[PDB]
Formats: structure tokens, C-alpha cells, sequence
RNA sequence: CGCGGAGCCUCGGUUGGCCUCGGAUAGCCGGUCCCGGGUCCGGUGCGGAGUGCCCUUCGUCCUGGGAAACGGGGCGCGGCCGGAGAGGCGGCCGCCCCCUCGCCCGUCACGCACCGCACGUUCGUGGGGAACCUGGCGCUAAACCAUUCGUAGACGACCUGCU
């Protein structure tokens, strides 16, 4: 079984004008621009319309494993389109039982530093990805508010600072301390 | 002696077993020797030479770095010198490369 | 190694290094070489050998020697050494070394 | 003027894996790499021209020091070019990987 | 990407096999590898061919799948495929490629003299065109 | 045929190119393989690295200075695969193996000569595109080759001298095409003879 | 420095060249208008093509017509420039100097035309080794031993010194 054709189309709003340089999607919107190549996948990308501009992607004689990469491309393109019109925003709370975790942001949101995690002296310093700007909230008492265009960089920067606050050599069913991603939202809430 | 120089198999003496031969005169590079003093040589200044390069600001004696009778098997040090902490490779009069 | 340039006046304690028997030699080392520092057709060869060394080389090393006549030792033959020059660009560390 | 013979490589002798028969040589003619392409060459004279120390006689000239071992291309060998050739005396093993001339004598064109 | 498609009516060019060099038309598709295939005006009777033998052209005929011989013959004849072919560059390249092969020893001589002269004029002319482009004296 | 055979190494699979080379070297045929960092190996990277690290453990434990010599440049890894396809204990295979010159990058005897490509040994011909492969230049770097940075800086310098050559060569090609329109009333006789006999479509 | 000559000895292979984009492969290549790009126009079973391209070699004399005339030829001199990854190579100029021949198509005849027959044809003034004549321009050393040293040492080796 190899399926003759499996396609999936993506609707593009009027804010963003994507281009196709082969298998490279350059999405360009109000919040900046983005770029990924999909040259590790054999698909054909084509812009369709003249007024609405869909984006199809076809596979042509794929087996089952190749047929899964079609909708992932569509999902990455849709996270590009959401990223350059709404943008990504992760709010993450700092959970502590006794020792208040003190986060102070270093140079222009590129570096955070974490002081008092489980009452110890070593200072965590974890650098954000290029493009992700972290911040300390004013809505609540202690949550970080980091945001950016690309989803795989905003999410990686939350994962670096969550794995920076790991409890070692203790039971982690008590000792629930750390900074954990509390919600995965957007800027410019539609 | 070394009593056993290998098992039956491998039917050969390995390169890792201690054997007799040359000791010393090997090139060696040792690190992290701290400089304690860069000493100044004998210079002739006002007709008579100032020779106090082993003086401190706590000793103030007019003595050179030379011990009485000179350095044994070497001679006397009239030039600039370096005072390193500890021991370094080679005999006396050995040329040392210090980087 | 790309290109080597020597100075015009090398002293006898350094020229003694190039011989195994100084006493039987005619002391002829670097004698046809030194005349191209006082030439014109050989002079222009020297600054082509600096400027090509300025535009190709990445590592510069100066060739220096000790001066054994300040030492109380029996040896008169000096020790040559290549000591490399760190810091700056290659053109910057080259005309430093020519001074 | 001009080359006027077609150039071939002496590959080896007719052999099995652990036996070789030195009376039949195997040639690779440059240009032909299929068995249907090799019918042109199937009667052609062929020579192994080499030089030695002493002078020998030359038919049509003064004594050179070139010597020739003459042969014929007899049949095809395999599926890709590769004729096999029968020489008057067997080729020395020094010749393996050197030039053998293929001559265009007896013609059928 | 992908301007030429296997479909019913697509005219292909058979590249090897026994019917090598013949235009032919795709009548129906079998099992991803083979195609029912008919050349009514190129002496290829209806049969099965693997897709690796055939090379797609730009020509498409209009008939439904698995029609008989006469409906692909008359679709061939109007919008005449035999004369649109041998006007494309691709049929001209094939025509030139075999008449170079069937070139005798004397015709190789006449071409050799002609090309040797023709490259004298062109080489002489490019000497003049690049010394006239060399006459440039502006900062 | 007395010239050498210059093969670009890039894009070629290691053991498919090696059987092509080893049969040519035994038939006479001087051959030079340049740019051996571009040689590919099929299977994903970590798999092929383990096969080299498993090779790095075979050493004569009595005296490893006698042992298998584990060459670590990409040119000398390729040189041992073609040696394994040669009868190198005989005089014929030793006289083969010095008809073969292997290079990392493209040295200045061979940078101004046009390279050949063996299509029966290419990655785009011999692998399915959804199969993982590796690079001989990368894999040699993790096993101890000192010089992929200096070889990359000398390949990017070679290519920018080669771009200048191309756009001047291509600048003469449009002067020659310009000439063929200037002189066409005086070569129309000769472009008919060439067009009749299969030249000049 | 010469091919400058004369001969040798010895090792043999070889039988025209290709003087360079980088890469992509579910895409490439080539031209072009406006600020290396966007446009636009072509090509794509690669024809601006290695399934390719370039050189072509009977020699001359009579004699015409085309191509040419900004040319050809000189190990011609003189200068300049490029190239370092193994540059061992590639250019551009100035003056002299000969040739209007060499490239195509034609007139015109001639050359041992050696009497059917093989190793012919190149690279090539090949590599290597001795000896000789002819010219110019040059050049005038070390190493080892003996000796001394003791930073070294079984012995050799090593480190040293000597108007
Ligand atoms: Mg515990
Ligand atoms: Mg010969
Ligand atoms: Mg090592």
C-alpha cells in the first residue's frame, strides 16, 4: 500500500504574505518574519489562490510513515502564521514551599538568574534562545512571562529554565519546588 | 627483578611490563611553577657596582643571590635571574626552556 | 615553515652553533647571506620576503639566541630557539619583530 | 600518420579462481563495454609491442630494440566487452595492465 | 514542480525496450508500475508497458479510459501528434543524434573542413569584439 | 589514454566508489580522488561512528605500535577501503596502490582541472531519499582528524577564486554567441554542412 | 649558462588535447528591466549538451576566388602582473624582427611510384650514468677520527673546548 495522493491545504490570512523558495517557507507578518526549510521532507509546496492564498502540500506515492509528515508540515506552517500575527506567550509560575525563588532578569530579557532554589548558594544562569524575551510579571506575585515569534524557541526556553530547577537526591513527590509552565497563550488575544 | 613478565598467552612480552634500561635524561614538561622574584644582574653604576639582588625590604643587607663560595658546580650569577618555587628538571648548568 | 629571514650581523657565539668543529672551520657561515642586506638586487628580495610573509603566514616565530659569554660556563656555543609571537595581527607582529 | 590501431588493456589470463590457463589472455578494448558491441573485433590481429635491451631485426628497417608478440582475438568473454585472445607464445605476466594493440587487419568491413 | 502527469491521453516517448523510439499514448493505468498503452499511428499495438520505459511528453489527448483503437486513432489525427512532434526541439535532438551516427567517412571529412573554417571566422570575430570592449577609458 | 583520472569525491558513497577505483587502478589508469570530506556513508551517523570506534579498539595489545594503523584523515580512510579491495600483498597490488593519489580538499595541481563523477556510486542515485547517511569529513573529525577547520577555510577560498573564473568564462560564452550573430552571412554555408550531418540542432 | 657539438652506455613506458562554477535533485540552467536581488524572457530527457567540445598532420609548385588586412612567426629582447594547500605555473605589455605564406573552395603538376605484407605514426631535445670538445659567467668548504670535556656514559651515542 502506497497512497497515490495525500494533500492538505492551509488557509493564510490577509496579514501574512508567505513565499516559497523551494521547500523554504518565509512567512512575513506584522510581528516580524520567520523561516524554516523543509528540505528533509520530499513534498511539493504550492501557493494556490490569487485572493485568499491557500498553501497545499502533496506527497505522491508515500508509504505510511511518509504519509505522516504531511500534516506536521501543515502544523508547523500554522504555528508560523500564528507566531507572526499573534505570537507566543508562556506564563510560568514559581512553586516553592519554604525558600522563595528569586528570579532577576539580566540583559534585555536574554538571561535569567535564579538565586534561592531550595535555599542553596549556587546561582542558576540560563540563557534564552535568540529571539525570546523573558520578563517578570506584574499581574501576579511570581510568574515569568516570556514571549516570542517562534514556538520551538519559546518552548525550549521554558524547558531550559524548568530543567534548571530540578531537585536532586530527594523524593520529588514532596519537594515540588521549581518553575513550571502554567499556560501556553498568545500575545494579541483575538 | 620483576618475577613474572607475562602469562603464557599472549605468547609475547607486552610493552606495559617493567623492563630494565635507561633511567633519566628524558624530556619532561612540568607546569605551574610560580615566579617568586625576577632578579637584577650586577650593574656597575657609580664606578662601584651595586650588588644587592638578594635584598628585600625586610632584610636590607648588601648581599647578592650568590651563597658564600658560589653555587656548587655552577659558578656565580652576575646576570638577571628568575626565582621559581620548587624544583625543576635537569642538572646544574642545564638549559631550561620556560614558557 | 614558509620563509626564513636572518639579520645582517649574527655574532660569533651564535655562528658557533652551526658548526661541529669551530676550531678547524674557516668560519664561513652566513657570509654570502649577509651581503644581501647591503645590496640592491638582494635588498629588494628581502622586502618581498617580508611582504609575502605578511600576506600568507599565520604564525610568526622569532629566532633568538642566548649569549654564553655572560655565563660562567665552559660552553661558548649559544643555544638557538624559535620563540613565537602572540598578539595582534600578523602584519602587526611582523614589524614588531623587525624592530 | 595517425594511430591506426585500437588500444586495449591486457587484463589477465583465462582463469578460474584457483587455476589460471596462460595460453589464453583476456583483453579489455577501450570503447566496447557490451558483448553485442564486440563482433567487430573477432578476427583481428593483435600485438604486444615492448622494448628490451639487445637489438633485434626489424622487417622493413634497421635493427630497433622493439619486439612483438603477435596474437588473434578469438571470441568474446563475458557480457561487457572483454574479448579473449590467443597469442603465438604466451604473454609475460609483466604485461598485465599494459597496452595491447588491436590492429584492423583481416577486415570484414 | 511536476508539470507532466501520467493520465489517460498522455503521450509518452518509449525510451528503451523493443518499441524504443516510438510515440505512444496512455490508455489506462495498472498497479503503479504498468500502463495500458497504444500507439495507433506509430505501429505500436495495444499492450502493457512499465512506466520506466516511457518518458512523458507535453501532449495530452482527449478520450475516456479504455476506449477502443479507433477513438484513440482519431484523437491522434486531429490535433496531429505526428506533426507537433518533429517540430519540438526534443524530436529535433533525436533526429540530429542519429544522423550523426549514420555519418560516413567522407561526410566526417566534409564536416571537419567546414567546422575548421567556421571556427576561424567566429574566433576572428571575438578578437574584434573584445578589443572593442577594451576601448573604455572612463573612471 | 595517458592522462590521469580526476574524480570528485563529493556525493559518492564510500564503498561504491572504491570498487570503481580499485578496478581501474588494476587496469593501468592513474586516478586521483579529490575532496574526500564530501564522501558519504549510508546509515545514520551514530551507527557509522560506532563502526569506526569499534575499529579503533583493534590493536595488538602486546605492542600497539605494531598494530592496526588507524588512519584518521578522510583521504586515508578512503585509501584503506580501496586497499582492502586490492591484492596488496603481491607486487601487482602494491604497484596498483601507488597509481592512486587521494586528497583532502583540492590541492593546486588539480584545482584547475575538471573533475569526473561516477553515477553508479552517487548518493542521489543509490539511496532512497528517506534513508539516513553520514559524511566522511564529519565522522573523521569526531575520531581525531585535526584539520577540518583549516580544510574548510581553504575550500571556501578556492571556491571564490572559482566563481571569478566561471563568470569570466561565461562572459566569453556570450561574446561568442554575440559573434555568431555578427557573422552569419559569411558562415551560413558552413552552418548548413554542420546542421546536415547531426551537429548544431 | 648553451642544445653547443660529438658519440656513447642504461631503464623503459607511451602513440593528440580538454585551462577549474558552486550545487540542487519533490527541481535546475541561461539571458534581461528596475532597486547581489525582485521582475521578465528562454531552455529542460540537460544541445550554452563530456551521448560533449577543441585541435587535425601528405609535402610542395603553378595559379584564381573567398577569410582576412586590428594580422602571423619568432626557446627575439625588455618590462610588468597573477598564483603558496604541494605556489614549480599562467598571463599582459613596449621595442625589434622577419612573413602577406599558412584558413576554406578551386586551377596546375611534381616528389625512390621501392614493384600486395609485420615492430610504421608521436610524447621526445624522455629518464638515468660516465667520458670528450667548445664557449661564457662564477665558487674556494665541511664532516668524521685523534684530542679535550662530564650537563653524558656498559660499549657506541650524547654535551663541550682548542692563537
Ligand atoms: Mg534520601
Ligand atoms: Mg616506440
Ligand atoms: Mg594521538
Amino acid at each position: 500500500m502506497k497512497t497515490i495522493l495525500s494533500n492538505q491545504t492551509v488557509d493564510i490570512p490577509e496579514n501574512v504574505d508567505i513565499t516559497l523558495k523551494g521547500r523554504t517557507v518565509i512567512v512575513k507578518g506584522p510581528r516580524g518574519t520567520l523561516r524554516r526549510d523543509f528540505n528533509h521532507i520530499n513534498v511539493e509546496l504550492s501557493l494556490l489562490g490569487k485572493k485568499k492564498k491557500r498553501l497545499r502540500v502533496d506527497k505522491w506515492w508515500g508509504n505510511r510513515k511518509e504519509l505522516a509528515t504531511v500534516r506536521t508540515i501543515c502544523s508547523h506552517v500554522q504555528n508560523m502564521i500564528k507566531g507572526v500575527t499573534l505570537g507566543f506567550r508562556y506564563k510560568m509560575r514559581s512553586v516553592y514551599a519554604h525558600f522563595p525563588i528569586n528570579v532577576v532578569i539580566q540583559e534585555n530579557g536574554s538571561l535569567v538568574e535564579i538565586r534561592n532554589f531550595l535555599g542553596e548558594k549556587y546561582i542558576r544562569r540560563v540563557r534564552m534562545r535568540p529571539g525570546v524575551a523573558c520578563s517578570v510579571s506584574q499581574a501576579q506575585k511570581d510568574e515569568l512571562i516570556l514571549e516570542g515569534n517562534d514556538i520551538e524557541l519559546v518552548s525550549n526556553s521554558a524547558a531550559l529554565i524548568q530543567q534548571a530547577t530540578t531537585v536532586k537526591n530527594k523524593d520529588i513527590r514532596k519537594f515540588l519546588d521549581g518553575i513550571y509552565v502554567s499556560e501556553k497563550g498568545t500575545v494579541q488575544q483575538a | 627483578k620483576v618475577a613474572c613478565i607475562g602469562a603464557w598467552h599472549p605468547a609475547r612480552v607486552a610493552f606495559s611490563v617493567a623492563r630494565a634500561g635507561q633511567k633519566g635524561y628524558h624530556h619532561r614538561t612540568e607546569i605551574n611553577k610560580k615566579i617568586y622574584k625576577i632578579g637584577q644582574g650586577y650593574l656597575i653604576k657609580d664606578g662601584k657596582l651595586i650588588k644587592n639582588n638578594a635584598s628585600t625590604d625586610y632584610d636590607l643587607s648588601d648581599k647578592s643571590i650568590n651563597p658564600l663560595g658560589g653555587f656548587v658546580h655552577y659558578g656565580e650569577v652576575t646576570n638577571d635571574f628568575v626565582m621559581l618555587k620548587g624544583c625543576v628538571v635537569g642538572t646544574k648548568k642545564r638549559v631550561l626552556t620556560l614558557r | 615553515t614558509f620563509k626564513t629571514v636572518f639579520a645582517e650581523h649574527i655574532s660569533d657565539e651564535c655562528k658557533r652553533r652551526f658548526y661541529k668543529n669551530w676550531h678547524k672551520s674557516k668560519k664561513k657561515a652566513f657570509t654570502k647571506y649577509c651581503k644581501k642586506w647591503q645590496d640592491e638586487d638582494g635588498k629588494k628580495q628581502l622586502e618581498k620576503d617580508f611582504s609575502s610573509m605578511k600576506k600568507y603566514c599565520q604564525v610568526i616565530r622569532v629566532i633568538a639566541h642566548t649569549q654564553m659569554r655572560l655565563l660562567p660556563l665552559r660552553q661558548k656555543k649559544a643555544h638557538l630557539m624559535e620563540i613565537q609571537v602572540n598578539g595582534g595581527t600578523v602584519a602587526e607582529k611582523l614589524d614588531w619583530a623587525r624592530e | 600518420s595517425g594511430r591506426l590501431w585500437s588500444k586495449a588493456i591486457f587484463a589477465g589470463y583465462k582463469r578460474g579462481l584457483r587455476n589460471q590457463r596462460e595460453h589464453t589472455a583476456l583483453l579489455k578494448i577501450e570503447g566496447v563495454y557490451a558483448r553485442d558491441e564486440t563482433e567487430f573485433y573477432l578476427g583481428k590481429r593483435c600485438a604486444y609491442v615492448y622494448k628490451a635491451k639487445n637489438n633485434t631485426v626489424t622487417p622493413g628497417g634497421k635493427p630497433n630494440k622493439t619486439r612483438v608478440i603477435w596474437g588473434k582475438v578469438t571470441r568474446a568473454h563475458g557480457n561487457s566487452g572483454m574479448v579473449r585472445a590467443k597469442f603465438r607464445s604466451n604473454l609475460p605476466a609483466k604485461a598485465i595492465g599494459h597496452r595491447i594493440r588491436v590492429m584492423l587487419y583481416p577486415s570484414r568491413i | 514542480v511536476f508539470r507532466r502527469f501520467v493520465e489517460v491521453g498522455r503521450v509518452a516517448y518509449v525510451s528503451f525496450g523493443p518499441h524504443a523510439g516510438k510515440l505512444v499514448a496512455i490508455v489506462d493505468v495498472i498497479d503503479q508500475n504498468r500502463a495500458l498503452v497504444d500507439g495507433p499511428c506509430t505501429q505500436v499495438r495495444r499492450q502493457a508497458m512499465p512506466f520506466k520505459c516511457m518518458q512523458l511528453t507535453d501532449f495530452i489527448l482527449k478520450f475516456p479510459h479504455s476506449a477502443h483503437q479507433k477513438y484513440v486513432r482519431q484523437a491522434w489525427q486531429k490535433a496531429d501528434i505526428n506533426t507537433k512532434w518533429a517540430a519540438t526541439r526534443w524530436a529535433k535532438k533525436i533526429e540530429a543524434r542519429e544522423r550523426k551516427a549514420k555519418m560516413t567517412d567522407f561526410d566526417r571529412f566534409k564536416v571537419m573542413k567546414a567546422k575548421k573554417m567556421r571556427n576561424r571566422i567566429i574566433k576572428n570575430e571575438v578578437k574584434k569584439l573584445q578589443k572593442a570592449a577594451l576601448l573604455k577609458a572612463s573612471p | 589514454e595517458v592522462q590521469v583520472l580526476v574524480l570528485d569525491g563529493r556525493g559518492h558513497l564510500l564503498g561504491r566508489l572504491a570498487a570503481i577505483v580499485a578496478k581501474q587502478v588494476l587496469l593501468g589508469r592513474k586516478v586521483v580522488v579529490v575532496r574526500c570530506e564530501g564522501i558519504n556513508i549510508s546509515g545514520n551517523f551514530y551507527r557509522n561512528k560506532l563502526k569506526y570506534l569499534a575499529f579503533l579498539r583493534k590493536r595488538m595489545n602486546t605492542n600497539p605500535s605494531r598494530g592496526p594503523y588507524h588512519f584518521r584523515a578522510p583521504s586515508r580512510i578512503f585509501w584503506r577501503t580501496v586497499r582492502g579491495m586490492l591484492p596488496h600483498k603481491t607486487k601487482r597490488g602494491q604497484a596498483a596502490l601507488d597509481r592512486l593519489k587521494v586528497f583532502d580538499g583540492i590541492p593546486p595541481p588539480y584545482d584547475k582541472k575538471k573533475r569526473m563523477v561516477v553515477p553508479a556510486a552517487l548518493k542521489v542515485v543509490r539511496l532512497k531519499p528517506t534513508r539516513k547517511f553520514a559524511y566522511l569529513g564529519r565522522l573523521a573529525h569526531e575520531v581525531g582528524w585535526k584539520y577540518q577547520a583549516v580544510t574548510a577555510t581553504l575550500e571556501e577560498k578556492r571556491k571564490e577564486k572559482a566563481k571569478i573564473h566561471y563568470r569570466k568564462k561565461k562572459q566569453l560564452m556570450r561574446l561568442r554567441k554575440q559573434a555568431e550573430k555578427n557573422v552569419e552571412k559569411k558562415i551560413d554555408k558552413y552552418t548548413e554542412v554542420l546542421k546536415t550531418h547531426g551537429l548544431l540542432v
